C-alpha cells in the first residue's frame, strides 16, 4: 500500500483546489450544534 | 414551523364545540362527526392524565379521514404534549429488535417535565488585586448596571479565576455552590482594540439588576432521552445519530425508580402523549405479542392504531384476521369506524382544498371537480387541482375553467382508466411469468 | 464524447404556450405524454407544493427514463435531481426506511449565503508585544501581536488578538511566507512561501506559491447550494475535534446509521430560522424511482407515509410490468405492481408504442449523434428490422454497423454492413429460436 | 507476475488481422471464427470509446470457450486499459450491498489517466557538510555523467537528508516539489546526464478508486483491505463532476474499459434491475456477461426466462452465440494444449486423446493430459504411449462412467430421502 | 502413552518406484486402483507446475476417501502445506462465503525464504535521552561493550518494559521488539529480599547476526499487509484493536502479494511450495461455492484441490431441481477428474480389523477376531472399529490380557448398531 501514497496525495491535492474555495461554513452559521452540548450550558446560553 | 403545502397543511385541529360538539365545518374538517366525536372523547382522556394504557383503533377505508382524524388531533394537542408518529414498517431494523424498537417509540410519547433550581452571580469585573507569599489572598470587585461590590477571594476561587485566565472588563458567571467561573464575553468598548477577532471571544452587554440572582428552569424530556443519556458516558450524541443500540433492562427499572423518586419529591412531572402507529398492519404477531403486555405498563401512553386493511392475512401467521391484529390485541381495542364521504362533503372538501392552495375555482369547475371525484377517488380530483392550475397558468389566465378540468383529465389517468388500458393492451407489458412483446409489427 | 442511451435527448421541446413539437429537443412523437411533462416540470418550477407524486407508466423501451432525463435537462442545473433505482433501497447496514428517508430528502435543495473576510498576503513583520504593566496578565501575559502583509496593491499592518498569534505559532509561519487569515472565525492558514523566495536557497523542500492577487483584505460574498441531507450528515458525523478519540474516529468507516427524527426536527427548526431572515431559500427538487415494480410492500409504505410530510419533493416512477403481484406479498395483484394505496396517490402518465415512422426518425437521430452516416436503404433496412424484433436492438446495432463500415474504410454504412451486423450479432428471439 | 501453469495460459490474444478475419490458429485461439469476429468488433469499439453501457453475452454449450474467449479479449486489448473479471457469485457480500458491489464493479472498469510533472534530481553521490546553528548550515555535492556540483540546503531539506541519513557514493533520488527522498544502490548503474531533469509521470486510477480516496480520513486503505462500506452517493457525484471538470481541462483522460461477469447466473432480479440503469448512464463501461443455461429460472423469480436473464435486460443485449467444437478443432486445441504443458505426445497417442475428447469432454482430456505425462514419469519414458493414455483412462473417470458406476449401485450410495445400504451382507 | 485416532494406522499409501501398489503396504488394504491413481496424483503435485487441478474421490461410506486424504498429507511430508475442511466451514458469519474460499485457496500455497536476524543482547549501563526523542543506551556483552542510539519508538517500548540501568535486554533489530530477560547477576547479592529475577551476562559480543529459514503462506502475506499484527507500542495496540473482525480482501491486494513473491522468487530470496486444499462433505457446498469455485479453478495460481463426495443422484443444495452425480453441478463437475472407491470384502474388513487391534495394543483370539469379522461384514466395519476399545476395557475388567468371544459378545449385547436401534424404535 505505500506505492499508492504517491497517487493518494496527487488526487487529495487536486480534489482540495475545488473544495477549499467554494464552500459555505456551515459550522460558522450554528448548522452544526453537536458540539454545542459539550461546551455550553443551558442556563448560561439563554443568559448569552 | 417550517412547512410547505402539504395534504393535512389544511386542519387545525378537530372542530369541536365546549361541550366536545362537532361543527359542520371547522378548523379544516368535514364531516365525519361520529368520528370526530371520538376523537374529542379521545383528546379529553389524553388530557386528563390519570386514565393509563388504552388502545384506540381506527378503522375504514382509504381516504376515509384516518390520517386526516390523526392529524386534527396532533394539531389540537399542540406542543408541551408528546405525539409520535411512526409507521407500521419504522419498527424494522437491522440494529433493534422490533420489540426495543416498540420500546423506544413508546418511552418517546412521554414526556418528563424535571425542574432545576439555580444560583448565580454575574457581572463585569472591574478590578482584581492578587498577593501571593504561603497561601494567597486577594479582593475582587464585581459591578452591574445598579450595583457594585467588592469580595474576598479564597484560594480554591483564585485557582479557578487563574485557569480561566479572566480579565478585567470581562463578564462572568459563578455557581456559588460548585465555584465554577465561565466567561460570558466582553463589553463592547474593548472590541476596538484588534482588527481581527479569536471565535472564543464574544461582545455582551452588562447584566442588570442584582448581582447574586435566583432561577430556577423548567426541561421536558422523554423517558427514551433519560435511558439513552443514563446508559453510556456519551449517549447525548446517540440521541441523535439513532445508535443506541438495545439498552439494560436494569437500566430502564432504574431510571423508572429514579423518576418515581423525583415525582415524590415533587420536582418532576409526566406529560403522557399520543403514540399513532399509520398502517398498523405492517406489524408482525412478535410485535402484537409483546404489544398486549406492553399497553398495560403504568407509564403506557395512550396509543391511536390506524388501518385501511379489512379480513387479511396476519403477517408472521399463517390464518387471515378480521383486522390483520390478533384477537388478544383487539380485546383490549376500541374500534372507530369511519364512512365514504358523500357528494355535499366531496364538495366541501374541494372548496377547502382549493382555498389552500390558493387556487381560484370556479362553480362550474367545482362541480366537474366534484363529479370527477363521486365517480373515480376524492384524491384523483385534489391531485387534479393543481394541475388544472398549472394548465390555466399556462394559457396566460388567471382562473381555472371547464376547459382547464377537461385537459388535465385527458393528460393525467386515474386507477380505473389505467387499468382499462393495461387490460386492453396485455400484449405490450410484462406479466407475472415474464412473457413480452417488445416487438410492435 | 461518449454517447449514452439517452445523450440525444436534449430537452422536451416544448413551445411558449405549452405546445410540443414534432421534432424538438431529441424527442420523436409522445405528444401528450411530452404535454404532460411539461406541465410537471411548470409545477416544479413553481416551487410551492409538497408530496405531489406522479408515475410515469408505459412498456419497456417506451422512454420512461428518457422523460425522467429530459425532465432533468429541463430543470437545470439548480434544481435537485437525484435520480435511482427500486434496488438500491435494500442497505445491509440499516432498514430501507432510512435509506429511502435519506434519499427522499436529498432532493431538498437549500441555497444559503454568506459573506466572509478574509486577510491574506506574505508576512513582513510580526513583533508580539507584552502588556505595558507586567501585573496585567497571567505568566506570558503575552499582548497583540502586528503582522505586516503585503499584497499586489499594497501593504497593510494589522493588530492580532493574542489566539490569533497563537494560530500562528501552531501553523509554523515565519517572515516571507503566504499567510490566509478568516476574521470570521480566527482561523489561521499557511498558504506557502512566496515565489520571490523562490531561489533563496538552490535545494530545498518548500511549496512556493504566488503572492495573492487584489487588496490584502478582500471580502466577498460566498454562495452555496447545501441539501437537507448534508446538514444531516454534518450533524450526525461531525468532522471537528483534534482528539485522540477523533482521530481514531476519523478512522472508521462512515456506515450509515438511523438519524433520528429529532435531528431532522431541530434541522428544520433552524432553517426555518434562516429562511425567515432571509438568508438562505428553500429548493423542493426531484426524486427518480426508476423500477418502482421491485420495491418491498414495506418501502411502499413508508413511500405512503412520507408523502404526508411538510417538506417532499416530486416522486416521480417508472414501471414496465402490469397486473404483477407484489413483491414481498403473497396474494395482492396489483395494476401496476403498486399497492392499490399508493396507487390511489397517484397520476398514471400513460405512454404509447411507437409507429414505423417514427422508428425511423429516431434512428436518424441517433446515427446522427453517433457521428455515424446510414445510406437510405440501409436505414430501411434497419428500421424495418427495429420494429420486427424491437427498436432498441436498431439502436445498439448502429454501432457494430459504424465499425464494420470503418473496417472497409467506408464513410456510409451500407446495407452490406448491416446484414454482417446481423450475421454477427443475434436478438432475444433469434436466441431463443436457436437454443431450441 | 509469475505464477504455476493454468487452463488458459496459452492465449496471448485474440488472433485477429487487420481485416478482423481471424486465422484458423493463433495467439492460442483455435476455430471459434464467428465468435472472435464478434469479440475482435467488440474490442474495436471498447479501443475507439465513443460508445458507452454496452452489454454483449456469449452464449452456447458449457465448455465451448467462452472464458477462453473472454480472457482472449482481455489479453488482446492489453494494459493501461482496465478489464475486470467478476464472478456473480462475488456480488453477494454480507458487508457491501449488492447494488453497492456492482456500482462499484461499474466503476472499477473506468480508467482515469492523470499526469504529474515533478522535478525530481537523480545524481551520484559526493561528500555531505552539516553543521550547527551559526538555523543551520549545510552544503552538499552531486556528481552525474558530465557535472559535479554543489547546492547549499535549507532547513527542510538538512532535516530530511538527517533523517535518512544518507551515505556517500551511493545514488540518490530527491523531489524538489514532493520532497521525497529514494535511497539506490552504489554505482553497473550510474547517472546518464543532467542533474536535474523534467519527466513527467503518469498515474492510472479509476473511477472508484478516486471515490475510494476522497471517501475518509485515511480511505486509500479500504482499496486494499476491502473495508469500502457503503459510500454516500453525494461523494460519488462530487467525483463524477470533477472528473468532469479535469477532462474538460484536458489534465486528465479517460480510458474506458470491459466489465466480464462470468456467471451471470447467479445474480438475482433486484441485480438485473440495477444493471439495467447502469448501462444507460455515461461513464458506464461496457459488460461482457457469459451464461451455458439454456432456459432456466431467474434467482429471485418464480418463472423461467429465455437465458436466465430478464427480458427487459436481454432487450438491451447483443448476444454471441458458440458452436461447439469438431473433432479436429479438438485435435489441434489439444495439440496446443499438451505443447503448452510441455507434454510429447505420439500420434496415435494424439488421435486417441482427440477422440475421448469428443466422446466425453475436452476438459477431460485436457486434465488427463498432465496425469498421462505423470503416468509415463514413472516408467521413466520421454514420449506419451498409448499405453499410458490407456491407463490414465481407467485409473481416472469421466463423469458419465461415475454415473454409470453409482446408478449400477445406488442402494450403497445415499439416496435423496437420505437411505443408504452400508452393510455389505444382504 | 499414546493416544489412538481413526488414522492413526495411516502411514502412507505404500507405493512402489514403479507406482504400483502392494495389497498391503503402509497400512493399506486393498483399493490398489485408487492407491495407483493418488500416486499419480502425488506426483503431479510434486511435480509443482500445474495449478488448480481438481480430483473427486467418489464412493459409498466407510471407503476410505479420508484415509487416502491423510495418507497423502502424511507421503507428501510436512513441508508441503494439506488443509482439510468440511464444506460446512465455509459458511462463515463475519465475511462472505467467497472470501473464506479464497483465503484458504492461498493458505495451501506456501512460501519458504531466507531472512537475516539481526540480534543485540546485553545489560545496560547509561540512559541518556537525544533531548518522545533518541535515546541513548549502553550495553556490555561477555566480550565486550557497546552504546546505541535508539528510535523513539523502541524508547517508549524501554519505558513500558520497567528497564532499569543494570537490566540484561534484548532487541531484534527487524521489528523493533525490546524484551527484559532479567536482571544481571552481578547484582545478586544487592539486596537480600526482592522481587528481581537474576539472569546471568549474555554470552559473546552485543551484536550477533544469523541467518534462519521460515515457512510462509500467501495468506500470512495478506494478513500481514492487511492488518497490524504485533508491537510494544501503544500505537500498535490501538491500530490492532480498531476494526477487529475480518475484511473481504480485495483482488488488489493478491494482485501485489502475487506480484512481491514474483520479485522474491526471482532474486532467490524466496522458492514457492505449491500444496493441497482437501474439502470434505463438498455435498455441503452451495450453488454458490461450485459457481465461484468455477472460478478459481480456472486461476493461474491454485493448489492441487481433491474433493470427496458420497453421494449419488442428489439435489445441489440451495437449487431445487438440479439432479446431478454427486451434488456436483455439470459445470464443476467437468472440472474435476473421478477416482472411484470401491467397498471392501470380507477378507480385507478381517485383515483391517487384526491391523487396527495391533495399532490400539489389543490382544484377540482367532475365534474372537473371526467372530467380530463376520459380525461387521452383517452390520458395518466402523461398527466392528469402535468396538474394539470397550472390548479392551472389558478384558481388563475381568483381569484377562487377550480378548475372548464373551468379550466381543457382552459388547454387542451391551452397545447397538444404528439399524438395531430403528429397529427398536419401530
Ligand atoms: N374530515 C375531513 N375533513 C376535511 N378533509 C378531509 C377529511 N377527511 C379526509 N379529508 C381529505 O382527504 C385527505 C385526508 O384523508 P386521509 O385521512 O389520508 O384518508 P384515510 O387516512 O382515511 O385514507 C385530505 O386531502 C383531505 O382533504
Ligand atoms: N420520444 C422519443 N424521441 C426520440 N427518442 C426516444 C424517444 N423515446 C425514447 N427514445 C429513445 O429510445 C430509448 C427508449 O427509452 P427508454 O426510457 O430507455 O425505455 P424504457 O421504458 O425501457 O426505459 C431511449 O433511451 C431513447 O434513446
Ligand atoms: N477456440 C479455442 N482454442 C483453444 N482452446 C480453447 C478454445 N475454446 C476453449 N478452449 C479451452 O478449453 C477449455 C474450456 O473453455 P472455457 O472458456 O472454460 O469454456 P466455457 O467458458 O464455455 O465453460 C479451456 O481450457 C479453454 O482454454
Ligand atoms: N482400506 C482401509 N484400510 C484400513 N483402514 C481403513 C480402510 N478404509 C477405512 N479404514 C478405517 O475406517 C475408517 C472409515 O474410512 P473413511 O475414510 O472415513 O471412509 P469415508 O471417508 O469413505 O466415509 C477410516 O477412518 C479408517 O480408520
Ligand atoms: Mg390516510
Ligand atoms: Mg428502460
Ligand atoms: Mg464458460
Ligand atoms: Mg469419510
Amino acid at each position: 500500500a505505500s506505492d499508492y501514497k504517491d497517487v493518494e496525495r496527487t488526487l487529495l491535492k487536486l480534489f482540495k483546489k475545488n473544495n477549499q474555495v467554494n464552500r459555505v461554513d456551515l459550522d460558522f452559521l450554528n448548522l452544526v450544534f453537536t458540539l454545542n452540548d459539550k461546551d455550553l450550558t443551558s442556563y448560561h446560553a439563554e443568559e448569552i | 414551523s417550517l412547512s410547505l403545502i402539504a395534504a393535512h397543511s389544511h386542519i387545525t385541529g378537530l372542530g369541536l364545540d365546549e361541550n366536545l360538539q362537532p361543527r359542520p365545518t371547522s378548523e379544516g374538517m368535514v364531516g365525519q362527526l361520529q368520528a370526530r366525536r371520538a376523537a374529542g372523547v379521545i383528546l379529553k382522556m389524553v388530557q386528563n392524565g390519570t386514565i393509563a394504557g388504552r388502545a384506540v383503533l381506527v378503522a375504514g377505508p382509504p381516504s376515509t379521514g384516518k390520517t386526516a382524524l390523526a392529524m386534527g388531533v396532533s394539531q389540537s394537542l399542540g406542543k408541551d404534549v408528546p405525539f409520535t408518529a411512526i409507521a407500521g414498517s419504522e419498527i424494522f431494523s437491522l440494529e433493534l429488535s422490533k420489540t426495543e424498537a416498540l420500546t423506544q417509540a413508546f418511552r418517546k410519547s412521554i414526556g418528563i417535565k424535571i425542574k432545576e433550581e439555580t444560583e448565580l452571580i454575574e457581572g463585569e469585573v472591574v478590578e482584581i488585586q492578587i498577593d501571593r507569599s504561603g497561601h494567597k489572598q486577594g479582593k475582587l470587585t464585581i459591578k452591574t448596571t445598579d450595583m457594585e461590590t467588592i469580595y474576598e477571594l479564597g484560594n480554591k476561587m483564585i485557582d479557578g479565576l487563574t485557569k480561566e485566565k479572566v480579565l478585567a472588563g470581562d463578564v462572568i458567571s459563578i455557581d456559588k455552590a460548585s465555584g465554577k467561573i465561565t466567561k460570558l464575553g466582553r463589553s463592547f468598548a474593548r472590541s476596538r482594540d484588534y482588527d481581527a477577532m479569536g471565535a472564543d471571544t464574544r461582545f455582551v452587554q452588562c447584566p442588570e439588576g442584582e448581582l447574586q440572582k435566583r432561577k430556577t428552569v423548567v426541561h421536558t424530556v422523554s423517558l427514551h432521552e433519560i435511558d439513552v443519556i443514563n446508559s453510556r458516558t456519551q449517549g447525548f450524541l446517540a440521541l441523535f445519530t439513532g445508535d443506541t443500540g438495545e439498552i439494560r433492562s436494569e437500566v430502564r427499572d432504574q431510571i423508572n425508580t429514579k423518576v418515581a423518586e423525583w415525582k415524590e419529591e415533587g420536582k418532576a412531572e409526566i406529560v403522557p402523549g399520543v403514540l399513532f402507529i399509520d398502517e398498523v398492519h405492517m406489524l408482525d404477531i412478535e410485535c402484537f405479542s409483546f404489544i398486549n403486555r406492553a399497553l398495560e405498563d403504568e407509564f403506557a401512553p395512550i396509543v391511536m392504531m390506524a388501518t385501511n386493511r379489512g379480513v387479511s392475512k396476519t403477517r408472521g401467521t399463517n390464518y387471515k384476521s378480521p383486522h390483520g391484529l390478533p384477537l388478544d390485541l383487539l380485546d383490549r381495542s376500541i374500534i372507530i369506524t369511519t364512512k365514504s364521504y358523500n357528494e355535499q362533503e366531496i364538495k366541501t372538501i374541494l372548496s377547502i382544498r382549493a382555498q389552500e392552495e390558493e387556487v381560484e375555482l370556479s362553480s362550474d369547475a367545482l362541480d366537474l371537480l366534484t363529479k370527477t371525484g363521486v365517480e373515480t377517488s376524492l384524491r384523483y380530483s385534489s391531485n387534479l387541482i393543481s394541475v388544472a392550475q398549472q394548465i390555466a397558468m399556462k394559457r396566460k389566465n388567471n382562473t381555472v375553467e371547464v376547459e382547464d378540468v377537461k385537459r388535465a383529465y385527458l393528460l393525467f389517468l386515474d386507477s380505473a382508466r389505467s387499468v382499462k388500458y393495461v387490460q386492453e393492451n396485455e400484449s405490450q407489458y410484462i406479466d407475472d411469468q415474464g412473457n413480452v412483446q417488445i416487438s410492435i409489427a | 464524447t461518449r454517447t449514452a442511451a439517452h445523450t440525444h435527448i436534449k430537452g422536451l421541446g416544448l413551445d411558449e404556450s405549452g405546445v410540443a413539437k414534432r421534432v424538438e429537443g431529441g424527442f420523436v412523437g409522445q405528444i401528450e405524454a411530452r404535454e404532460a411533462c411539461g406541465v410537471i416540470v411548470d409545477l416544479i418550477k413553481a416551487k410551492k407544493m409538497s408530496g405531489r407524486a406522479i408515475l410515469l407508466a408505459g412498456g419497456p423501451s417506451t422512454g420512461k427514463t428518457a422523460l425522467a432525463l429530459a425532465i432533468s435537462q429541463e430543470l437545470g442545473p439548480k434544481v435537485p435531481f437525484c435520480p435511482l433505482v427500486g434496488s438500491e433501497l435494500y442497505s445491509v447496514e440499516v432498514k430501507k426506511t432510512e435509506t429511502l428517508m435519506e434519499n427522499f430528502r436529498r432532493a431538498i435543495g437549500l441555497r444559503i449565503k454568506e459573506t466572509k473576510e478574509v486577510y491574506e498576503g506574505e508576512v513582513t513583520e510580526l513583533t508580539p508585544e507584552d502588556a505595558e504593566n507586567p501585573l496585567g496578565g497571567y505568566g506570558k501575559t503575552i499582548s497583540h501581536v502586528i503582522v505586516g502583509l503585503k499584497s499586489a496593491k499594497g501593504t497593510k499592518t494589522l493588530r492580532l488578538d493574542p489566539t490569533i498569534y497563537e494560530s500562528i505559532q501552531r501553523e509554523k509561519v515565519s517572515i516571507g511566507d503566504v499567510i490566509y487569515i478568516e476574521a470570521n472565525t480566527g482561523a489561521v492558514k499557511r498558504v506557502g512561501r512566496s515565489d520571490a523566495y523562490a531561489t533563496e536557497f538552490d535545494l530545498e523542500t518548500e511549496e512556493y506559491v504566488p503572492l495573492p492577487k487584489g487588496e490584502v483584505h478582500k471580502k466577498k460574498e460566498i454562495v452555496q447550494d447545501v441539501t437537507l441531507h448534508d446538514l444531516d450528515v454534518a450533524n450526525a458525523r461531525p468532522q471537528g475535534g483534534q482528539d485522540v478519540i477523533s482521530m481514531m474516529g476519523q478512522l472508521l468507516k462512515p456506515k450509515k446509521t438511523e438519524i433520528t427524527e429529532k435531528l431532522r426536527q431541530e434541522v428544520n427548526k433552524v432553517v426555518a430560522k434562516y429562511i425567515d431572515q432571509g438568508v438562505a431559500e428553500l429548493i423542493p427538487g426531484v426524486l427518480f424511482i426508476d423500477e418502482v415494480n421491485m420495491l418491498d410492500i414495506e418501502i411502499f409504505t413508508y413511500l405512503n407515509k412520507a408523502l404526508e410530510s411538510n417538506i417532499a419533493p416530486v416522486v416521480v416512477l417508472a414501471s414496465n410490468r402490469g397486473m404483477t403481484t407484489v413483491r414481498g406479498t403473497e396474494d395482492v395483484i396489483s395494476p401496476h405492481g403498486v399497492p392499490p394505496d399508493l396507487i390511489d396517490r397517484l397520476l398514471i402518465v400513460r405512454t404509447l408504442p411507437y409507429d414505423k415512422d417514427e422508428i425511423r426518425t429516431i434512428i436518424e437521430r441517433r446515427a446522427t449523434v453517433e457521428r455515424l452516416q446510414v445510406e437510405s436503404s440501409a436505414l430501411d433496412l434497419l428500421a424495418t428490422m427495429g420494429t420486427e424484433t424491437s427498436l432498441r436492438y436498431a439502436l445498439q446495432l448502429l454501432a457494430p454497423c459504424g465499425i464494420l463500415a470503418q473496417t472497409s474504410n467506408r464513410k456510409e454504412i451500407v446495407v452490406n454492413d448491416v446484414n454482417e451486423a446481423k450475421l454477427l450479432f443475434l436478438d432475444a428471439k433469434r436466441s431463443t429460436k436457436i437454443l431450441e
